[PDB]
RNA sequence: ACGGAAGGGCACCACCAGGAGUGGAGCCUGCGGCUUAAUUUGACUCAACACGGGGAAACUCACCAGGUCCAGACACAAUAAGGAUUGACAGAUUGAGAGCUCUUUCUUGAUUUUGUGGGUGGUGGUGCAUGGCCGUUCUUAGUUGGUGGAGUGAUUUGUCUGCUUAAUUGCGAUAACGAACGAGACCUUAACCUACUAAAUAGUGGUGCUAGCAUUUGCUGGUUAUCCACUUCUUAGAGGGACUAUCGGUUUCAAGCCGAUGGAAGUUUGAGGCAAUAACAGGUCUGUGAUGCCCUUAGACGUUCUGGGCCGCACGCGCGCUACACUGACGGAGCCAGCGAGUCUAACCUUGGCCGAGAGGUCUUGGUAAUCUUGUGAAACUCCGUCGUGCUGGGGAUAGAGCAUUGUAAUUAUUGCUCUUCAACGAGGAAUUCCUAGUAAGCGCAAGUCAUCAGCUUGCGUUGAUUACGUCCCUGCCCUUUGUACACACC
């Protein structure tokens, strides 16, 4: 059946729990899975003068933004498929499945 | 249909500009923040404030036409989109609520010393640790100068 | 801004305010009793025969095919 | 009339405004924000952006 | 300002059905989003209504929030020729 | 506060010993001045001058010559459905199928127009009326209450003689005790884990099928539905790890410092982020629908359309790019990175195939991205050769002609390509900048701005030196003592 689980989110912790959760669910309902992949977190620079204007001394900034992601594929039938994902919902923390 | 690195920017900017939206609209009713968890079946808002029988008003009215004003802006569908509102834990530890708290007493006409040391009498009898409040502008005079009041202390690194 | 001379033609002149004459719309009529008509109007079904055509010289103007319409009698 | 906005505006910093301040310069175009700069530090920590280096 | 009859009616049906609008800060735009008016004939009609205590506004990132308040409903109920207690925005 | 006064200690925005240099030449870009219809403007020691994220064709744009529109809400009054008012084919007019305006009549019908009041808008002025932000004084270690003590008092002590520390860091001394801020702690990042969790979106090995050489086992490879196993490399998550550990010296023998061994790592491990009190009448109303006051507000400084200009050049400065050649230029082969970006109601990064010398064009393809572009097969570099000390095949400005791309539009060439032209420059005077280890320096690469345009910046990695490990001589910083006719404080 075959389906892919990303999680996608800025939130370390609250991305593990979810992961953490998920994957306990799998193994009390004994469904074989990929463990949590854990992708490269990708960090989103934004370069920038701090100040409006232009005098002063050229002083820098450097923001940054870290989204983590991760993903599991599982193996089960659809009825568990749907209430996992009426289940482990959190803040911040964007989800995607996708069959096949 | 978007990456998701310019998926979570625009979760960002949805962020901001309803703050900014509801810091200009509901300053009297003390909006000390708002939270947004999406969902299947709908994405909610939740507003943390203090005067939330204001923010409803009579048989949810203001919460409806808020909620369409939403829906109308970033493009949502009806029903897609849902506002609680949530009497905020602590309000003498919002930094937002006591700032405009200030705003409205001097406004109404409160004097500058007056205001800032009942706001931190309030706050550190709120069981807070620390409070600093600054008043810079002009203040009885055309040349400007800053007021700072403190109490307890404060860490800057 | 030192200052403004306009040295253009000073010439504001904006445009008359659709000059606003006695009654009209004349079609004609007749002494006991019968109606007659000037202003021979469209040859459009779009208008039914309630606008009228203009007749500057040399051309008659449309007003609800309002341009659409240009064969001169 | 048909003059009154028929310069085109399909690119250069006058297509480009920012989303909060109307300003055509100093403009973040990256990941498809479109804020002025300044708008940009004042709006960062609410948006997730935060300093660490 | 000057606009037709059938726009203006346009704007205060929508208006009166929905109990708020939103026109994002662009003349020249030409089409507003749920209603095929031009989006200056929206802005200036909740202009003349708003100066006559009617309807209220907040700019908000150049989005002109519109919102009606008791004034403005009974107001626009006459004006449209609709029952007493027909619908405002205040369903439950 | 200052001192061409003392004492102690610090800094490569200071010196020493050196390295690369800049200033010298051509060009780019900013500023001044000059010129001009305008050449918009802010900023002028460090703390202005590749800064305004300012790499301006139009827009940007604020400037110049001109032309439209009103977006003058709302209230009152006036006119007024025998018509308030709006719009308009064609022509004249106009750069202009702008009725802008005029000719001529058609169209519409209460929304309007005129006046008054009152607002609205403004990249108009004031940054010396302000907020916020930023920079700087100030990258240094400094700052302040409470309660006691001294003093008539301003004020002082605490907050220190000494020693030590990057550090009012601490040992300690002690009319002060006990605290707070700052520093430190902290957070991020880079380095270690053959210990844990796992992973065809990262790999490795084996086994299947298969190409070639050897054949005698083997070697190099290919292989998506061949599966099997693993996670050392790679990703992350949770943790561990270094605390100057151990030893020897040295110090009242305390804080601590030096050396050696071990260790991934022993300059607070390295680099940063945050970063005090008090201030500058620092910068900014040209970022703000942040803004007070003044100005202007319908032939407007509003808004918008066309065309110019911000590039304009007798000169003077600043940040830089190219080089002045053999440690080299050129032609071939070899051939190795990392940080990152990318299409939706769009049209982005583009592989592959074909055409074209070239730029580039075209037919398809992958990718919303550890998956595809991309092993971004980068550059300097190495090996072979040509040249041969000749302003020379160094150098590649300045010109001419043509071909392509972006874009509505390139004419004061946007850029790219081809050919030809082949100038100064022969290592840079007075002066002066940056820098102590994977650092300088060389080398290019991604992103930012972006339709196109990098000689700039923000970061990345490749190659990788020399010379200190110290001093207070110059320039300045801190602490103390001292003197002072200084207090907008030695200008
Ligand atoms: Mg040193
Ligand atoms: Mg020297
Ligand atoms: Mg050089
Ligand atoms: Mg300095
Ligand atoms: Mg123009
Ligand atoms: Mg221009
Ligand atoms: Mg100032
Ligand atoms: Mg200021
Ligand atoms: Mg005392
Ligand atoms: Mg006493
Ligand atoms: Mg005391
Ligand atoms: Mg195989
Ligand atoms: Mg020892
Ligand atoms: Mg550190
Ligand atoms: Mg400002
Ligand atoms: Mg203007
Ligand atoms: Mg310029
Ligand atoms: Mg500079
Ligand atoms: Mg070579
Ligand atoms: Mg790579
Ligand atoms: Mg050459
Ligand atoms: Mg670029
Ligand atoms: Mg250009
Ligand atoms: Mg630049
Ligand atoms: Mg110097
Ligand atoms: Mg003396
Ligand atoms: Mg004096
Ligand atoms: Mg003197
Ligand atoms: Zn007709
Ligand atoms: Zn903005």
């Amino acid at each position: 059946i075959k389906i892919r689980i990303t999680l996608t989110s800025t939130k370390v912790k609250q991305l593990e729990n979810v992961s953490s959760n998920i994957v306990k669910n799998a193994e009390q309902h004994n469904l074989v899975k990929k463990g949590p992949v854990r992708l490269p977190t990708k960090v989103l620079k934004i370069s920038t003068r701090k100040t409006p204007n232009g005098e002063g001394s050229k002083t820098w900034e450097t923001y940054e933004m870290r989204i983590h992601k991760r993903y599991i594929d599982l193996e089960a039938p659809v009825q568990i498929v749907k209430r996992i994902t009426q289940i482990t919902i959190e803040p911040g923390v964007d989800v995607e499945v996708v069959v096949a | 249909l978007i990456s998701k690195k310019r998926k979570l920017v625009a979760d960002g900017v949805f962020y901001a500009e309803l703050n900014e939206f509801f810091t200009r609209e509901l300053a009297e009713e003390g909006y000390s923040g708002v939270e947004v968890r999406v969902t299947p079946t709908k994405t909610e808002v939740i507003i943390r404030a203090t005067r939330t029988q204001d923010v409803l008003g009579e048989n949810g009215r203001r919460i409806n036409e808020l909620t369409l004003l939403v829906q109308k802006r970033f493009k949502y569908a009806p029903g897609t989109i849902v506002l609680y509102a949530e009497r905020v834990q602590d309000r003498g530890l919002s930094a937002v609520a006591q700032a405009e708290s200030m705003k409205f007493k001097l406004l109404n006409g409160l004097a500058i010393r007056r205001a800032a040391y009942g706001v931190v009498r309030y706050v550190m009898e709120s069981g807070a640790k620390g409070c600093e409040v600054v008043v810079s502008g002009k203040l009885r005079a055309a040349r400007a100068k800053a007021m700072k009041f403190a109490d307890g202390f404060l860490i800057h690194s | 801004r030192k200052k403004k001379v306009y040295t253009t033609p000073k010439k504001i002149k904006h445009k008359h305010k659709k000059v606003k004459l006695a009654v009209l719309s004349y079609y004609k009529v007749d002494a006991e009793g019968k109606v007659t008509k000037l202003r021979r109007e469209c040859s459009n079904p779009t208008c039914g025969a309630g606008v009228f055509l203009a007749n500057h010289k040399d051309r008659l103007y449309c007003g609800k095919c309002h341009s659409v319409y240009k064969v001169n009698a | 009339e048909n003059v009154w906005f028929s310069h085109p505006r399909r690119y250069g910093k006058g297509s480009r405004q920012c989303r909060v301040c109307s300003s055509h310069t100093g403009l973040i175009r990256k990941y498809g924000l479109n804020i002025c700069r300044q708008c940009f530090r004042e709006k960062a920590n609410d948006i997730g952006f935060n300093k660490f280096r | 300002m000057l606009m037709p009859k059938e726009d203006r009616n346009k704007i205060h049906q929508y208006l009166f059905q929905e109990g708020v609008v939103v026109a994002k800060k662009d003349f020249n735009q030409a089409k507003h989003e749920e209603i095929d008016t031009k989006n200056l004939y929206v802005i200036k009609a909740l202009q003349s209504l708003t100066s006559k205590g009617y309807v209220k506004t907040q700019f908000s990132w150049q989005y002109y929030y519109y919102t009606l308040t008791e004034e403005g409903v009974e107001y626009l109920r006459e004006y449209l020729n609709l029952p007493e207690h027909i619908v405002p925005g205040t369903y439950i």
